């Protein structure tokens, strides 16, 4: 899980930093927001 | 049907969704920008190059 | 007897049953065999269904091919499923870690239409594992048995509810498919009708049928009597079959926008496209016979239909208005009314073949989409079927299937019984079926249709009571997975000989008569009235000559282990449960005497265990040893059978066979040859006749225990040979190759003397707790040498010993010799797991004798652990002089209504000691039944005792009466089965009688040497420093919180302080405590636990400002 | 009780070693490195175990004396076609 995270932030970072559209950049930031959520509680927002 | 306001409406309705899945959101959200062709990608071409050479002038 | 070598039994059977009992491993063998294709298979299907003789190999082909590309001008097909010789024999699978299997082929056709190309490949499929002839499979040198589970049939389904509003009666059905989205339809509180589909919760029936190309005028013509439905129909509020199918699209798949053609082809796809959605071939069935739509019409077109789906509702709507009977357009009628769910002509057996032809689905599937992506991928005309296929998938996922799944498990082998009992066992957990934490009482009930089907009696009985049983001695497998069982017919109220299997659907639809019923040897019943079961499941009286079915025989409705519990109708239900249930857990003891009293179940179960040698070729014996036996058959050709000695089952119990015939004399097809580890003669024999008293002795028998004499430790009557196996290899490391060497670092001498050059104790020298089996020695190096090492090696002139041994020690708590080593390594071509050179086991031996502590049981559910074992001398002896063996409490038999027990105690004395039956002036009034043959028995005689048809109290009283003395003159039992004994302590005679006999008595695998555990201090958890748990690990004991609270409660709060801190988890308060123990001052304070700093980073790493406050 | 490995042969009490039949002189601090590494034939020895062992522990100097001392000894004894005391990089020596 924390691995998971880390690899979605710093993408995020990276997509930021290079320019990119914002529909791209919501979706890596979509990923993130999940991706913290499943690591404090994996399974409490939709499937596991 | 198609007219008289049938259809119009159960279309914004479906799209106005959730789409709980992030994979289902990122199709819906992808799915809203039509394909290009030869011509439309040659053309954009020439203008990210006028905006590259515009920028290099600038700097 | 109809076995060759079979030892004389007699018998009080009154009735001859018609039929004898089916070979024992059908139920795994027939599967099998269907799964494969052999020609017995083959013939089966001829004589039985030759309509359609399909093997699950060859149906699983037969639905993959043939796979299409898009274009459609090539496309792949599959044919032909062979097999080949297996890869090496089961013996030498099993010894040297191998899988038994054998390579499979398939025939692929690969066909080009736009010009016409066939390419035919023998096309190599892996290496399918394969089932022995004793139904087990063995993998990677372990025996592994598939047991049979427990799954709703797909299909439709009825069930009424009372919604408790109103008290209106609801009606709901479901269409559960295997592989596929729900269908569903129910009555709500009011008159509408719900269609809730793939749990999408709107849609009344209209829309449905609007948009399944019908209209209302349609639905009115055909649908006039549902007032309730027509009511919903005219509050549709949805015209037009677009329209509803745009209201489907847009429930079902929000967020897409509907289109005309999406969503008629989306409806089709759902249901009527057997690509995702397929009742299985017994679900077709299962529909067709519920809806009485094709009745003479083979078996195809798997998917759902849509006069199928009118059918349902026609049938739910029919059923709700109260109707009683049904006739579909075009179908037969058939009556109406609420489905069962736990019912037996619901519950089908998914058996071995069938999960095995599913993982097979599986795998192929995955074949099909790889080969759909590289034959799209690749160029045309240079295609090949080798090169399209890749068979990774399938031999994954069979390999995954047969490893790793709870229903596959190893085939436990304390004994014969315990192994026939694994297999031929029905099981309700797994993938597919409802799990423990899932279980209704309703599911764990014994329902009406479990008989003849499925013991009630024997089922496991911790937490998963109900969910595993076994089936019944005489049931079969329907070809689609429905336990069917035979009974006889009656015409004329005169019962045939003609046998008919019937499933539980047919059951219901006939009145089946008693077993042990007063047939007066023409065909007729004395009494107009018998006892039967009626359809509800019912028992009532029926005049005779209206009955159509009558049982095959007694013990139709039991299994096979509980078949052996003599006197079983005299037992409780649950006692006589716990007796079934430790007659597989007993041992097998050194002698395996046949018990004096039983039924004639042991020799069939014996035979059929695979555990005893049988003459597969009638011949004479040639000549005969310790190990293997030579038979001379008769057309010129000899035989030599192999007999395996001491070799280890998987539970750590000896597995002997010995010879039990001569040098001359000649052997039948099929008699025994060798008996195995629990078997005397041919015939199973789980423990030992023992001289019983039930009188109370000193308390030492108090609450369920059991006291013996010293005679049973000295004759060695109760021992048993336990032999371990110990593992250990050498592997390559990042600094080297550890090496096992005899030269191992700063060891002594003496307890290198059992260590041979090689470096492995010798075979036969005996070893004990803490000694050196293999001398395996690692590369290590050097690590930080402390100064006192350095000192040390300088003071005396200690060598570098750069190398650490990790050797094999034997584990804490035992001992014993060394029957054999078996050693591989790479230098001898021997296949091993990569990283590993070489690898040893090394087998050692304990002959343990019977101690207190160790649990004894009899046949009738009465256990107890062994209080003492006391010297022959103080013990009551009868006043011949004999002491008694064993002596039980006589508080235990009336509380627990296990009389039985009793009653096979007088039997048990009566045959030790002989009879005869004087028939001077006729037979007496209660031997005018008994059977001939049984009026006069030798001393030491058999006696046989078929469960239900067994030997009444009056023959057992009259046959204590007659019990001809023993050696003088001398009748030590009276008429009554007690005796007067002599307390062997003070002399001075009992003063009362109590009873003495013989009882069958049997050691359990619960003996106190594997259960004794203490620890002092040994390993910690790493996450929380928590102590371990178990004996494989040091263990700990488990403090909790019901012992927490008592703890509080006595008020005591040092002893629970230092319980928590010092023990568990305060690590310098550890050290501490140990340094002061050794040292001899007081125990310092306590400190912080752990498991409590884990706790506060743990909630510090949620964003939780969580700290301790001082002041 | 005298040490081999194939071509060496190295003998304690008389302090010299064989290329088959083939004797050579060495410095103290090869020979004990030569004699700690015939001893632990076919095992790895990473450069801390080689200092600690054949050097005294107070050695605070740097490292590439033992890579000096087996340029040596491979120029010594390897010195035939066949090469033995190979080295496996950031771990150490084996001879083999």
């Amino acid at each position: 899980l924390y691995r998971r995270v880390i690899n979605r932030n710093n993408r995020l970072k990276r997509l930021i930093d290079l320019g990119a559209p914002e529909i791209i950049v919501n979706n890596e930031k979509r990923m993130l927001q999940e991706s913290v959520d499943a690591l404090f509680d994996n399974g409490r927002r939709g499937r596991p | 049907e198609d007219e008289s306001e049938a259809l119009r409406q159960a279309r914004k309705d479906a799209e106005l969704t959730a789409s709980a899945d992030s994979v289902r959101a990122y199709l819906k959200q992808i799915g809203k920008v039509a394909l290009l062709n030869a011509e439309e990608e040659v053309e954009l071409a020439k203008r990210i190059e006028a905006g590259l050479y515009a920028t290099q002038l600038m700097t | 007897n109809s076995v060759p070598g079979a030892p004389n039994r007699v018998s009080f059977a009154k009735l001859r049953e018609p039929l004898e009992v089916p070979g024992l491993l059908d139920v795994q063998t027939d599967s099998f065999e269907w799964l494969i294709g052999s020609p017995r298979w083959r013939e089966s299907a001829a004589e039985r269904g030759d309509v359609n003789p399909v093997g699950g190999l060859e149906e699983v082909l037969y639905e993959l091919s043939p796979i299409e590309d898009f274009s459609g001008s090539m496309s792949l097909s599959f044919s032909d499923p062979r097999f080949d010789d297996v890869k090496a024999p089961v013996d030498e699978c099993k010894d040297k870690d191998m899988t038994y299997a054998a390579p499979l082929f398939v025939t692929a056709e690969f066909i080009n239409n736009n010009t016409g190309e066939i390419k035919s490949q023998t096309v190599f499929m892996g290496d399918f594992p394969m089932m022995t002839e004793k139904g087990t499979f063995i993998i990677n040198g372990t025996e592994r048995v598939v047991v049979s589970q427990l799954v709703r049939s797909p299909g439709v389904y009825f069930d009424e509810t009372i919604d408790k509003s109103t008290d209106k009666t609801l009606h709901s059905v479901k269409v559960i498919p295997s592989r596929g989205a729900w269908l569903e339809f129910d009555v709500d509180k009011r008159d509408t009708v719900g269609v809730r589909i793939d749990r999408k919760r709107r849609q009344p029936v209209t829309v449905l049928l609007k948009a399944l190309g019908w209209t209302s005028e349609q639905i009115v013509e055909r649908f006039g009597f549902s007032e309730i439905m027509r009511s919903t129909l005219e509050k549709d509020n949805t015209v037009g079959t677009d329209e509803a199918l745009l209201d489907i699209y847009r429930k079902l798949r929000p967020g897409e926008p509907p289109t005309k053609e999406s969503a008629q082809t989306l409806l089709e796809n759902l249901f009527f496209k057997e690509k995702r959605y397929d009742l299985a071939r017994v679900g077709r069935y299962k529909v067709n016979k519920k809806l009485g739509l094709h009745v003479g019409e083979p078996i195809t077109s798997s998917t759902l239909t849509e006069e199928d789906v009118v059918a349902t509702i026609e049938y739910l709507v029919r059923l709700h208005e109260g109707q009683t009977t049904m006739t579909v357009p075009g179908g037969v009628e058939v009556p109406v009314e609420t489905d069962d769910i736990d019912h037996f002509g619901n519950r089908r057996l998914r058996t071995v073949g069938e999960l095995i032809q599913n993982q097979i689905r599986v795998g192929m599937s995955r074949m099909e989409r790889v080969v759909r992506e590289r034959m799209t991928t690749q160029d045309v005309e240079a295609i090949t079927p080798q090169t399209l296929i890749n068979i990774r998938p399938v031999v994954a996922a069979i390999k995954e299937f047969f490893g790793t799944s709870q229903l596959s498990q190893f085939m436990d082998q304390n004994n014969p019984l315990s192994g026939l009992t694994h297999k031929r066992r029905l099981s309700a957990l797994g993938p597919g079926g409802l799990s423990r934490e899932r279980a209704g009482l309703e599911v764990r009930d014994v329902h009406p249709s479990h008989y003849g089907r499925m013991c009630p009696i024997e089922t496991p009985e911790g937490p998963n009571i109900g969910l595993i049983g076994s089936l019944s001695v005489y049931a079969r497998v329907n070809p689609f997975g429905f336990i069917e069982t035979p009974y006889r017919k009656v015409v004329d109220g005169v019962v045939s000989d003609e046998i008919v299997y019937l499933t539980a659907d047919e059951e219901d639809r006939h009145v089946v008569a008693q077993a042990n019923s007063p047939i007066d040897a023409d065909g007729r019943f004395v009494e107009p009235r018998v006892l039967v079961r009626r359809k509800a499941g019912e028992v009532e009286y029926v005049p005779s000559s209206e009955v159509d079915y009558m049982d095959v025989s007694p013990r139709q409705m039991v299994s096979v282990a509980t078949a052996m519990i003599p006197f079983l109708e005299h037992d409780d239900a649950n006692r006589a449960l716990m007796g079934a249930n430790m007659q597989r857990q007993a041992v097998p003891l050194v002698r395996s005497e046949a018990p004096l009293v039983g039924t004639g179940m042991e020799l069939r179960a014996a035979i059929d265990a695979g555990d005893v040698v049988v003459a597969e070729e009638s011949g004479v014996i040639e000549e005969v040893s310790a190990d293997y036996i030579t038979v001379m058959h008769d057309n010129g050709t000899r035989r030599t059978y192999r007999m395996r000695k001491f070799a280890r089952s998987n539970h750590g119990t000896c597995a002997n066979q010995c010879p039990i015939v001569d040098a001359g004399d000649r052997v039948e097809a099929g008699q025994v040859i060798a008996d195995g580890p629990c078997t005397d003669d041919g015939e199973m024999a789980l423990g030992k006749n023992l001289l019983v008293a039930i009188m109370p002795w000193e308390g030492h028998n108090y609450e369920d225990a059991i006291i013996l004499s010293n005679r049973l430790v000295e004759e060695d009557v109760l021992t048993s040979i336990h032999i371990e196996e110990h593992e250990i290899d050498a592997r390559d490391t990042k600094l080297g190759a550890e090496e096992i060497t005899r030269d191992i670092p700063n060891i002594s001498d003496e307890v290198l003397a059992d260590l041979d050059e090689r470096g492995i104790v010798r075979i036969g020298a005996e070893v004990r707790d803490g000694d050196i089996l293999v001398g395996k020695v690692t590369p290590k190096g050097e690590t930080e040498l402390t100064p006192e090492e350095r000192l040390l090696r300088a003071i005396f002139g200690e060598k570098a010993r750069e190398v650490r041994d990790t050797s094999l020690k034997v584990p804490h708590g035992e001992s014993g010799k060394v029957i054999g080593i078996r050693v591989f390594s790479r230098e001898d071509e021997d296949e091993l797991p990569a990283g590993v050179n070489e690898l040893v086991r090394v087998y050692v031996a304990q002959k343990r004798k019977i101690s207190d502590g160790d649990k004894l049981a009899g046949r009738h559910g009465n256990k107890g652990v062994i209080g003492k074992i006391l010297p022959v001398e103080d013990m009551p002896f009868l006043a011949d002089g004999t002491p008694v063996d064993i002596i039980l409490n006589t508080h235990g038999v009336p509380r627990r209504m296990n009389i039985g027990q009793i009653l096979e105690t007088h039997l048990g004395w009566c045959a030790h000691s002989g009879w005869k039956v004087d028939a001077a002036k006729g037979v007496p009034d209660w031997a005018a039944r008994l059977p001939d043959e049984l009026l006069e028995a030798q001393p030491n005689a058999i006696v046989s005792t078929p469960v239900f048809d067994g030997a009444q109290e009056a023959e057992l009283q009259g046959l204590l009466s007659c019990t001809l003395p023993n050696r003088d003159g001398d009748v030590l039992v009276d008429a009554d089965g007690k005796a007067m004994l002599f307390d062997g302590r003070s002399g001075e005679p009992f003063p009362y009688p109590v009873t003495v006999g013989y009882m069958y008595i049997m050691k359990l695998h619960h003996l106190v040497d594997d259960k004794i555990h203490a620890r002092s201090t040994g390993p910690y958890s790493m996450i929380t420093q928590q102590p371990l748990g178990g004996k494989a690990q040091f263990g700990g004991q488990r403090f909790g919180e019901m012992e927490c609270w008592a703890m509080q409660a006595y008020g005591a709060a040092y002893t629970l302080q230092e319980l928590l801190t010092i023990k568990s988890d305060d690590t310098v308060g550890r050290v501490k405590v140990y340094e002061a123990i050794v040292k001899g001052e007081n125990i310092p304070e306590p400190g912080i636990p752990e498991s409590f700093k884990v706790l506060l980073k743990e909630l510090q790493s949620l964003c939780l400002n969580v700290e301790v406050l001082s002041s | 009780v005298r040490l081999t490995f194939a071509d060496i042969e190295l003998d304690e009490e008389t302090h010299e070693v064989w290329k088959a039949g083939q004797p050579v002189s060495l410095s103290p601090t090869e020979f004990t490195l030569l004699r700690y590494f015939v001893i632990n034939a076919g095992t790895v020895l990473s450069k801390p175990k080689i200092l600690d062992h054949v050097w005294r522990y107070d050695f605070g100097g740097d490292v590439n004396v033992v890579e000096s001392y087996v340029s040596y000894l491979r120029r010594k004894i390897d010195t035939g076609e066949k090469r033995l005391l190979h080295t496996l990089r950031g771990v150490g020596y084996v001879l083999r």
